[PDB]
């Protein structure tokens, strides 16, 4: 859990020469600083 | 009450069930002297809104309904919770006009037709 996810497909390779090039995509961890929540009430009837 | 003729007014029959099963409901038990277990815990059961207290509320009426001699049965017909309110209703079966019919032509044997129940 250093980092969230990642997606496999978008790491890419080039090789030519004594030259390497990487692509990639990651996606950051990230730490919780709000939880905003909402409540509803309501009526219940019951029977038997 | 009075029954508008100077007299004091009387209950008979049906009334007279319908008098003493709503007497018995409504007093507290124990409260009644000389009678212990005359009466009902209606008082004590305003409980929360669940089916528990429902189902205690409706085993606390059956007893009281039971304890009377004359009522043979009670069963529980519909009950439901409106949040606050409580709302239930009962059926009862007080002894059969034959059965009746045999207490007190048995009764004539001895001659006090009255009722020390």
């Amino acid at each position: 859990n250093e980092i969230q996810d990642f997606p496999a497909e978008d790491v890419q390779v080039i090789v030519e020469g004594n030259e390497a090039r990487i692509s990639m995509t990651v996606y950051p961890i990230r730490s919780f600083k709000k939880i905003s929540v909402s409540l509803v009430y309501k009526q219940q009837t019951l029977q038997a | 009450s009075t029954n508008g003729n100077g007299d004091l007014d009387t209950v008979k029959g049906i009334d007279n069930m319908k008098q003493q099963l709503q007497a018995r409901l409504l007093t507290p038990r124990g409260s009644l002297m000389l009678h212990p277990n005359y009466g009902s815990d209606l008082h004590n059961l305003f409980g929360l809104n669940i089916p528990e207290q429902a189902t205690l509320i409706e085993m606390e009426v059956l007893r009281t309904l039971t304890s009377d001699n004359r009522v043979k049965s009670a069963n529980l017909i519909d009950w439901k919770i409106q949040g606050n309110v409580y709302s239930g209703q009962f059926s009862v079966e007080i002894k059969s006009v034959e059965e009746s019919i045999n207490f007190v032509l048995g009764q004539d044997e001895e001659g006090i037709f009255a009722l020390f129940e």
